[PDB]
Protein backbone atom coordinates (compact mmCIF):
# COMPACT_ATOMS: atom_id res chain seq x y z
CA UNK A 1 0.00 0.00 0.00
CA UNK A 2 3.10 2.01 0.09
CA UNK A 3 5.69 2.98 -2.45
CA UNK A 4 9.25 4.10 -1.47
CA UNK A 5 10.67 6.95 -3.34
CA UNK A 6 13.68 6.74 -5.96
CA UNK A 7 15.59 9.22 -6.18
CA UNK A 8 18.67 11.02 -8.73
CA UNK A 9 20.78 14.00 -8.49
CA UNK A 10 21.88 15.39 -10.96
CA UNK A 11 22.78 18.56 -12.92
CA UNK A 12 20.44 20.83 -15.48
CA UNK A 13 23.54 21.23 -17.68
CA UNK A 14 26.91 19.44 -18.27
CA UNK A 15 28.73 20.21 -15.19
CA UNK A 16 31.68 22.89 -15.59
CA UNK A 17 33.31 23.97 -12.54
CA UNK A 18 33.21 27.86 -12.71
CA UNK A 19 29.75 27.45 -14.41
CA UNK A 20 26.36 28.84 -13.42
CA UNK A 21 24.07 25.79 -13.45
CA UNK A 22 21.25 24.10 -11.48
CA UNK A 23 21.31 21.24 -8.80
CA UNK A 24 18.20 18.92 -9.31
CA UNK A 25 16.76 16.15 -7.50
CA UNK A 26 14.28 14.08 -8.47
CA UNK A 27 12.03 11.94 -6.65
CA UNK A 28 9.55 9.96 -7.77
CA UNK A 29 7.82 6.49 -7.79
CA UNK A 30 6.29 7.21 -4.29
CA UNK A 31 3.04 7.02 -2.45
CA UNK A 32 1.73 8.57 -0.27
CA UNK A 33 2.51 12.14 -1.59
CA UNK A 34 4.00 13.41 1.55
CA UNK A 35 7.96 13.38 1.21
CA UNK A 36 10.66 15.58 2.87
CA UNK A 37 13.70 16.72 0.76
CA UNK A 38 16.37 18.69 1.11
CA UNK A 39 19.55 19.51 -1.31
CA UNK A 40 22.59 19.96 0.77
CA UNK A 41 26.35 21.89 0.19
CA UNK A 42 28.88 19.78 2.02
CA UNK A 43 26.33 18.38 4.09
CA UNK A 44 24.60 21.46 5.16
CA UNK A 45 20.92 22.14 4.07
CA UNK A 46 20.64 24.70 1.12
CA UNK A 47 17.95 27.62 1.28
CA UNK A 48 15.27 28.45 -1.08
CA UNK A 49 15.31 25.47 -3.09
CA UNK A 50 12.39 25.22 -5.51
CA UNK A 51 10.31 22.54 -6.26
CA UNK A 52 7.62 21.64 -9.33
CA UNK A 53 3.88 21.09 -8.45
CA UNK A 54 2.54 17.81 -7.17
CA UNK A 55 2.13 15.18 -10.02
CA UNK A 56 2.47 11.46 -10.54
CA UNK A 57 2.76 8.90 -13.38
CA UNK A 58 -0.04 6.16 -14.95
CA UNK A 59 0.90 3.84 -12.06
CA UNK A 60 -0.28 7.02 -9.77
CA UNK A 61 2.89 6.99 -8.04
CA UNK A 62 4.14 10.94 -7.10
CA UNK A 63 6.84 12.72 -8.73
CA UNK A 64 8.63 15.94 -7.78
CA UNK A 65 11.98 17.80 -9.11
CA UNK A 66 13.77 20.09 -6.27
CA UNK A 67 16.21 22.52 -7.85
CA UNK A 68 18.36 25.37 -6.59
CA UNK A 69 20.79 27.42 -9.04
CA UNK A 70 24.16 26.67 -8.00
CA UNK A 71 28.19 26.86 -9.15
CA UNK A 72 29.80 23.82 -8.82
CA UNK A 73 33.54 23.62 -7.72
CA UNK A 74 36.27 21.47 -7.48
CA UNK A 75 36.14 21.12 -3.73
CA UNK A 76 32.29 21.19 -2.86
CA UNK A 77 30.65 18.16 -2.27
CA UNK A 78 26.33 18.29 -3.09
CA UNK A 79 23.46 15.76 -2.16
CA UNK A 80 20.15 15.17 -1.90
CA UNK A 81 18.65 13.82 1.73
CA UNK A 82 15.20 12.20 1.03
CA UNK A 83 12.58 10.95 3.75
CA UNK A 84 9.21 9.47 3.70
CA UNK A 85 7.17 7.33 5.54
CA UNK A 86 8.72 4.22 3.62
CA UNK A 87 11.84 4.86 5.01
CA UNK A 88 13.13 4.20 8.71
CA UNK A 89 16.29 6.90 8.22
CA UNK A 90 16.07 9.31 5.31
CA UNK A 91 18.07 8.12 2.57
CA UNK A 92 21.41 10.28 1.23
CA UNK A 93 22.17 10.44 -2.50
CA UNK A 94 25.70 11.98 -3.18
CA UNK A 95 25.39 14.38 -6.66
CA UNK A 96 28.09 12.36 -9.01
CA UNK A 97 28.70 14.15 -12.32
CA UNK A 98 29.15 11.20 -14.06
CA UNK A 99 25.66 10.00 -13.37
CA UNK B 1 -9.64 23.05 -19.74
CA UNK B 2 -11.26 21.45 -16.77
CA UNK B 3 -13.96 19.11 -16.37
CA UNK B 4 -16.59 19.48 -13.96
CA UNK B 5 -16.87 16.58 -11.62
CA UNK B 6 -20.48 15.05 -12.43
CA UNK B 7 -21.34 13.67 -9.14
CA UNK B 8 -19.23 12.25 -6.12
CA UNK B 9 -18.09 8.79 -5.71
CA UNK C 1 2.18 14.87 -34.94
CA UNK C 2 -0.43 13.48 -32.19
CA UNK C 3 -1.48 14.80 -28.98
CA UNK C 4 -3.09 14.87 -25.79
CA UNK C 5 -4.25 17.18 -23.06
CA UNK C 6 -4.18 15.12 -19.48
CA UNK C 7 -4.97 17.00 -15.69
CA UNK C 8 -3.24 15.20 -12.82
CA UNK C 9 -6.02 15.57 -9.62
CA UNK C 10 -4.98 14.50 -6.23
CA UNK C 11 -6.91 15.01 -3.17
CA UNK C 12 -5.91 14.25 0.63
CA UNK C 13 -7.36 14.70 3.43
CA UNK C 14 -5.00 15.56 6.29
CA UNK C 15 -7.11 15.50 10.03
CA UNK C 16 -6.17 18.17 12.75
CA UNK C 17 -4.54 20.33 9.95
CA UNK C 18 -7.84 21.71 8.00
CA UNK C 19 -9.67 20.54 5.17
CA UNK C 20 -8.01 18.30 2.53
CA UNK C 21 -6.19 19.52 -0.01
CA UNK C 22 -6.87 19.39 -3.83
CA UNK C 23 -4.51 20.05 -6.14
CA UNK C 24 -5.30 19.86 -10.64
CA UNK C 25 -2.25 20.13 -12.76
CA UNK C 26 -2.80 20.26 -16.22
CA UNK C 27 -0.47 19.34 -19.18
CA UNK C 28 -0.34 19.25 -22.97
CA UNK C 29 1.65 16.23 -23.86
CA UNK C 30 4.59 17.00 -21.31
CA UNK C 31 4.13 20.81 -20.71
CA UNK C 32 2.67 21.65 -17.90
CA UNK C 33 0.34 24.29 -18.76
CA UNK C 34 -1.86 25.16 -15.34
CA UNK C 35 -2.10 24.27 -11.69
CA UNK C 36 -4.39 25.01 -9.08
CA UNK C 37 -4.49 24.29 -5.71
CA UNK C 38 -6.61 24.83 -2.77
CA UNK C 39 -4.09 26.19 -0.50
CA UNK C 40 -2.89 28.68 -2.51
CA UNK C 41 -1.72 32.34 -0.83
CA UNK C 42 0.64 28.96 -15.93
CA UNK C 43 2.26 28.83 -19.19
CA UNK C 44 2.76 31.58 -21.50
CA UNK C 45 0.19 30.36 -24.53
CA UNK C 46 -2.21 30.18 -22.01
CA UNK C 47 -1.92 33.97 -20.66
CA UNK C 48 -3.26 35.27 -23.47
CA UNK C 49 -7.09 33.21 -22.70
CA UNK C 50 -8.19 36.48 -20.39
CA UNK C 51 -10.98 36.51 -17.80
CA UNK C 52 -13.84 34.41 -18.92
CA UNK C 53 -11.84 31.78 -19.00
CA UNK C 54 -10.07 31.87 -15.64
CA UNK C 55 -13.33 32.90 -14.18
CA UNK C 56 -15.15 29.74 -15.10
CA UNK C 57 -12.31 27.54 -14.48
CA UNK C 58 -11.55 29.01 -11.29
CA UNK C 59 -15.18 28.17 -10.63
CA UNK C 60 -14.97 24.45 -11.94
CA UNK C 61 -12.01 24.05 -9.22
CA UNK C 62 -14.14 25.54 -6.89
CA UNK C 63 -17.48 22.74 -7.35
CA UNK C 64 -14.47 20.36 -7.95
CA UNK C 65 -13.01 20.51 -4.52
CA UNK C 66 -16.63 20.78 -2.89
CA UNK C 67 -17.08 17.41 -4.63
CA UNK C 68 -13.79 15.50 -4.11
CA UNK C 69 -14.07 16.68 -0.24
CA UNK C 70 -17.49 14.12 -0.12
CA UNK C 71 -15.79 11.74 -2.18
CA UNK C 72 -12.83 11.49 0.45
CA UNK C 73 -16.12 11.26 3.06
CA UNK C 74 -17.84 8.42 1.52
CA UNK C 75 -14.38 6.70 0.27
CA UNK C 76 -13.74 6.33 4.01
CA UNK C 77 -17.23 4.64 5.17
CA UNK C 78 -16.70 2.36 1.87
CA UNK C 79 -13.51 0.53 3.17
CA UNK C 80 -14.45 1.04 7.26
CA UNK C 81 -11.79 3.77 7.74
CA UNK C 82 -11.55 5.87 11.04
CA UNK C 83 -11.29 9.20 10.51
CA UNK C 84 -7.84 9.64 11.86
CA UNK C 85 -5.70 8.12 9.39
CA UNK C 86 -4.98 10.88 5.90
CA UNK C 87 -6.45 9.80 2.80
CA UNK C 88 -6.10 10.09 -1.26
CA UNK C 89 -8.20 10.33 -4.13
CA UNK C 90 -6.43 10.58 -7.66
CA UNK C 91 -7.79 11.15 -11.11
CA UNK C 92 -6.74 11.44 -14.35
CA UNK C 93 -8.72 12.68 -17.27
CA UNK C 94 -8.09 13.73 -20.79
CA UNK C 95 -7.84 13.82 -24.39
CA UNK C 96 -5.26 12.29 -27.02
CA UNK C 97 -5.58 13.64 -30.62
CA UNK C 98 -4.28 12.75 -34.28
CA UNK C 99 -2.60 14.92 -36.54
CA UNK C 100 -5.37 16.15 -37.71
CA UNK C 101 -7.07 17.63 -34.53
CA UNK C 102 -9.65 14.32 -34.45
CA UNK C 103 -10.22 12.29 -31.00
CA UNK C 104 -8.11 9.16 -30.63
CA UNK C 105 -9.24 7.89 -27.27
CA UNK C 106 -10.39 9.73 -24.01
CA UNK C 107 -9.71 9.01 -20.87
CA UNK C 108 -11.05 9.36 -17.07
CA UNK C 109 -10.07 7.12 -14.55
CA UNK C 110 -9.67 7.18 -10.67
CA UNK C 111 -7.53 5.85 -7.80
CA UNK C 112 -7.82 6.17 -3.93
CA UNK C 113 -5.24 5.43 -1.64
CA UNK C 114 -2.75 4.50 -4.72
CA UNK C 115 -5.06 1.89 -6.05
CA UNK C 116 -7.38 1.57 -9.36
CA UNK C 117 -10.79 2.23 -7.95
CA UNK C 118 -12.89 2.97 -11.32
CA UNK C 119 -12.98 4.23 -14.93
CA UNK C 120 -14.26 4.88 -17.80
CA UNK C 121 -14.14 2.33 -20.97
CA UNK C 122 -12.69 3.19 -23.88
CA UNK C 123 -16.45 3.16 -25.05
CA UNK C 124 -16.58 6.30 -23.06
CA UNK C 125 -20.30 4.63 -21.74
CA UNK C 126 -19.46 2.33 -19.34
CA UNK C 127 -17.76 1.58 -16.28
CA UNK C 128 -14.87 -0.68 -15.04
CA UNK C 129 -15.08 -1.26 -10.86
CA UNK C 130 -11.78 -2.41 -9.14
CA UNK C 131 -14.24 -3.79 -6.02
CA UNK C 132 -17.26 -4.02 -4.23
CA UNK C 133 -16.83 -0.28 -3.12
CA UNK C 134 -16.31 1.18 -6.63
CA UNK C 135 -19.41 -1.11 -7.57
CA UNK C 136 -21.12 1.67 -5.39
CA UNK C 137 -19.94 4.62 -7.16
CA UNK C 138 -20.59 2.63 -10.42
CA UNK C 139 -23.92 2.08 -9.17
CA UNK C 140 -24.46 5.66 -8.42
CA UNK C 141 -23.13 7.01 -11.80
CA UNK C 142 -24.72 5.09 -14.01
CA UNK C 143 -28.39 6.15 -11.96
CA UNK C 144 -26.96 9.64 -12.53
CA UNK C 145 -25.75 9.43 -16.11
CA UNK C 146 -22.16 10.42 -15.01
CA UNK C 147 -20.90 9.30 -18.38
CA UNK C 148 -22.66 10.70 -20.66
CA UNK C 149 -21.87 13.89 -19.10
CA UNK C 150 -17.93 12.32 -19.07
CA UNK C 151 -18.67 11.93 -22.77
CA UNK C 152 -19.77 15.01 -23.80
CA UNK C 153 -16.33 16.57 -21.78
CA UNK C 154 -13.81 14.25 -23.59
CA UNK C 155 -15.11 14.59 -27.22
CA UNK C 156 -16.23 18.81 -26.81
CA UNK C 157 -14.90 20.33 -24.82
CA UNK C 158 -11.32 18.31 -24.04
CA UNK C 159 -10.58 17.92 -27.95
CA UNK C 160 -11.66 21.57 -28.91
CA UNK C 161 -9.37 23.52 -26.28
CA UNK C 162 -6.36 21.12 -26.93
CA UNK C 163 -7.03 22.20 -30.33
CA UNK C 164 -6.76 25.72 -29.23
CA UNK C 165 -3.80 25.35 -26.91
CA UNK C 166 -2.16 24.26 -29.74
CA UNK C 167 -2.80 26.34 -32.02
CA UNK C 168 -1.59 29.35 -29.38
CA UNK C 169 1.00 27.20 -28.16
CA UNK C 170 2.33 25.70 -31.88
CA UNK C 171 6.17 27.25 -31.87
CA UNK C 172 6.96 25.05 -28.41
CA UNK C 173 4.11 22.11 -28.79
CA UNK C 174 5.04 21.35 -31.96
CA UNK C 175 8.62 21.32 -31.67
CA UNK C 176 10.15 18.81 -30.83
CA UNK C 177 14.14 18.64 -29.28
CA UNK C 178 16.33 16.20 -30.43
CA UNK C 179 19.07 14.55 -27.72
CA UNK C 180 22.76 15.81 -27.45
CA UNK C 181 24.22 12.51 -26.86
CA UNK C 182 27.79 11.15 -26.37
CA UNK C 183 29.40 7.62 -24.74
CA UNK C 184 31.48 7.83 -21.79
CA UNK C 185 33.81 5.09 -20.68
CA UNK C 186 35.05 4.46 -16.80
CA UNK C 187 37.23 1.69 -15.90
CA UNK C 188 35.79 -0.61 -12.82
CA UNK C 189 38.78 -2.77 -12.44
CA UNK C 190 41.96 -4.06 -14.26
CA UNK C 191 39.43 -6.25 -16.74
CA UNK C 192 35.86 -4.12 -17.01
CA UNK C 193 34.90 -0.80 -17.39
CA UNK C 194 31.30 1.22 -17.50
CA UNK C 195 29.84 2.67 -21.12
CA UNK C 196 27.20 5.12 -20.74
CA UNK C 197 25.24 6.33 -23.35
CA UNK C 198 23.65 10.03 -22.31
CA UNK C 199 20.79 11.99 -24.03
CA UNK C 200 20.41 15.13 -22.71
CA UNK C 201 18.34 18.33 -23.60
CA UNK C 202 15.29 16.12 -25.35
CA UNK C 203 11.55 17.05 -25.65
CA UNK C 204 9.07 15.41 -25.42
CA UNK C 205 10.51 12.95 -23.08
CA UNK C 206 9.46 9.77 -25.08
CA UNK C 207 13.24 8.29 -26.23
CA UNK C 208 14.49 4.49 -26.49
CA UNK C 209 18.15 4.05 -25.66
CA UNK C 210 19.72 0.27 -25.84
CA UNK C 211 22.76 -1.26 -25.68
CA UNK C 212 23.59 -4.17 -28.26
CA UNK C 213 26.74 -6.20 -28.31
CA UNK C 214 27.12 -7.72 -31.92
CA UNK C 215 23.76 -6.63 -32.82
CA UNK C 216 22.25 -8.38 -30.18
CA UNK C 217 20.11 -6.52 -27.12
CA UNK C 218 21.88 -6.24 -23.88
CA UNK C 219 18.36 -5.69 -22.05
CA UNK C 220 18.98 -7.70 -19.15
CA UNK C 221 22.75 -6.03 -18.61
CA UNK C 222 22.04 -2.51 -19.62
CA UNK C 223 21.30 -0.22 -16.17
CA UNK C 224 18.48 2.22 -17.50
CA UNK C 225 18.03 5.04 -15.47
CA UNK C 226 14.22 6.46 -15.08
CA UNK C 227 13.75 9.53 -17.64
CA UNK C 228 14.44 12.85 -15.72
CA UNK C 229 13.02 16.53 -16.08
CA UNK C 230 16.19 19.18 -16.64
CA UNK C 231 14.17 21.73 -15.26
CA UNK C 232 14.03 24.31 -18.32
CA UNK C 233 11.24 21.86 -20.43
CA UNK C 234 13.82 19.29 -21.59
CA UNK C 235 14.96 15.92 -20.57
CA UNK C 236 17.74 13.28 -19.69
CA UNK C 237 18.26 9.65 -19.46
CA UNK C 238 21.54 7.13 -19.60
CA UNK C 239 21.92 3.60 -20.12
CA UNK C 240 25.34 2.05 -18.84
CA UNK C 241 26.90 -1.69 -19.28
CA UNK C 242 29.72 -3.34 -17.89
CA UNK C 243 31.64 -4.23 -20.58
CA UNK C 244 35.11 -6.55 -20.70
CA UNK C 245 38.53 -4.09 -21.17
CA UNK C 246 39.37 -4.19 -24.73
CA UNK C 247 35.84 -5.71 -26.09
CA UNK C 248 34.49 -2.08 -25.98
CA UNK C 249 33.89 -1.56 -29.63
CA UNK C 250 31.95 -4.78 -30.34
CA UNK C 251 28.88 -2.45 -28.40
CA UNK C 252 26.78 -0.02 -29.88
CA UNK C 253 24.58 2.82 -28.30
CA UNK C 254 21.37 3.22 -30.14
CA UNK C 255 18.92 6.35 -29.94
CA UNK C 256 15.27 6.51 -31.22
CA UNK C 257 13.73 10.34 -30.86
CA UNK C 258 10.90 12.26 -32.75
CA UNK C 259 13.33 15.30 -33.02
CA UNK C 260 16.04 13.38 -34.56
CA UNK C 261 16.42 13.37 -38.65
CA UNK C 262 17.67 9.70 -38.13
CA UNK C 263 18.39 7.30 -35.57
CA UNK C 264 21.69 7.42 -33.89
CA UNK C 265 23.94 4.87 -33.72
CA UNK C 266 26.87 5.58 -31.10
CA UNK C 267 29.97 3.87 -29.96
CA UNK C 268 32.99 4.97 -27.59
CA UNK C 269 35.38 7.31 -28.89
CA UNK C 270 38.69 7.16 -27.28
Amino acid sequence: IQRTPKIQVYSRHPAENGKSNFLNCYVSGFHPSDIEVDLLKNGERIEKVEHSDLSFSKDWSFYLLYYTEFTPTEKDEYACRVNHVTLSQPKIVKWDRDM
Amino acid sequence: FLRGRAYVL
Amino acid sequence: GSHSMRYFDTAMSRPGRGEPRFISVGYVDDTQFVRFDSDAARAPWIEQEGPEYWDRNTQIFKTNTQTDRESLRNLRGYYNQSEAGSHTLQSMYGCDVGPDGRLLRGHNQYAYDGKDYIALNEDLRSWTAADTAAQITQRKWEAARVAEQDRAYLEGTCVEWLRRYLENGKDTLERADPPKTHVTHHPISDHEATLRCWALGFYPAEITLTWQRDGEDQTQDTELVETRPAGDRTFQKWAAVVVPSGEEQRYTCHVQHEGLPKPLTLRWEP
